């Protein structure tokens, strides 16, 4: 695909910054409902 | 000297040798000289099997 | 977490999207070896002769 | 331009094994992406700039 004009772009968020906010709303809801 | 006649056509294979087709393309001496998927200009820089 | 260990298909929603823009990108690639009624799909091969 | 064929990119030493009837390889894409030298007979990979 690359050769021919074709790329793929990275997102804005990484995995890790997702799953950072992941963890924030578990421990929201625990901690505090 | 002697060509084929048009109902016995003479089929001579070309090969393994160097072409150069600026001698006829620039010879005044023919009066048809037609190509058909490629240009007289650009057949002097191509290969063929 | 057991569930979804032993089960292969429990993601496939998530995998049809992957597949499908796969697909899509493959078909797009695939049609650059289309003649569309030219001579060649390649064009380096129109413009040398 | 090898053999009549013309393009641009990076030659690298290729590590594909080539038949002895084989001169080139294509991608799917219809491109060629390997070619064998006429003179040396060694393959080279072909990548765009
Ligand atoms: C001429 O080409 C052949 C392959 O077709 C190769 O084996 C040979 O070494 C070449 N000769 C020279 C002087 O490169």
């Amino acid at each position: 695909q690359k050769f021919n004009g074709l790329t793929v772009l990275p997102p804005l968020l990484t995995d890790e910054m997702i799953a950072q906010y992941t963890s924030a709303l578990l421990a929201g809801t625990i901690t505090s409902g | 000297t002697r060509f084929a006649s048009v109902y016995a056509w003479n089929r001579k294979r070309i090969s393994n040798c160097v072409a150069d087709y600026s001698v006829l393309y620039n010879s005044a001496s023919f009066s048809t000289f037609k190509c058909y998927g490629v240009c007289p200009t650009k057949l002097n820089d191509l290969c063929f099997t | 977490q057991d569930s979804l260990s032993s089960t292969p298909s429990a993601l496939g929603k998530l995998q049809d999207v992957v597949n499908q823009n796969a697909q899509a990108l493959n078909t797009l690639v695939k049609q650059l070896s289309s003649n569309f009624g030219a001579i060649s799909s390649v064009l380096n091969d129109i413009l040398s002769r | 331009n090898f053999n009549g064929l013309t393009g641009t990119g990076v030659l690298t030493e290729s590590n594909k094994k080539f038949l002895p009837f084989q001169q080139f390889g294509r991608d799917i894409a219809d491109t060629t992406d390997a070619v064998r030298d006429p003179q040396t007979l060694e393959i080279l990979d072909i990548t765009p700039c």
